[PDB]
């Protein structure tokens, strides 16, 4: 996925126009874009030379 | 030179079979008390739910 250059962390399925029309209130709509924006912009790992030591 | 050697030449087998059983029960001890120890260790689950709690997520 490095190679693909695509988000490291996990991406959820989801169609966000869908989940717009669905929701009365924006604000738990945008709230839940920027979670899984911020998690889909981080990497999640740790160094394993460290962890092993 | 008779009598005290034939008695000891008598016990010689008795104590051999039972020296020998000795040393097997010792051995048996050995292989018995023996287990395999299957160590747990943290979940990084936890580890990666804590990461994304210090993100303020």
């Amino acid at each position: 996925r490095e190679e693909e250059g695509l988000p490291g962390g996990p991406v959820p399925r989801i169609n966000w126009p869908q989940e717009y029309s669905s929701f009365i209130d924006r604000e738990p709509v945008v709230a839940k874009r920027i979670r899984y924006d911020t998690l889909a912009s981080t990497t999640l790992e740790r160094d394993e030379k460290q962890i092993e030591s | 030179d008779i009598m005290v050697p034939s008695f000891v030449y008598n016990k010689l087998p008795v104590i051999h079979f039972l020296q020998e059983k000795r040393a097997e029960q010792k051995l048996r001890r050995v292989l018995d008390e023996t287990y395999t120890e299957w160590t747990e260790e943290l979940d990084q689950a936890h580890v990666t739910d804590a990461i994304t709690r210090s993100l303020n997520i």
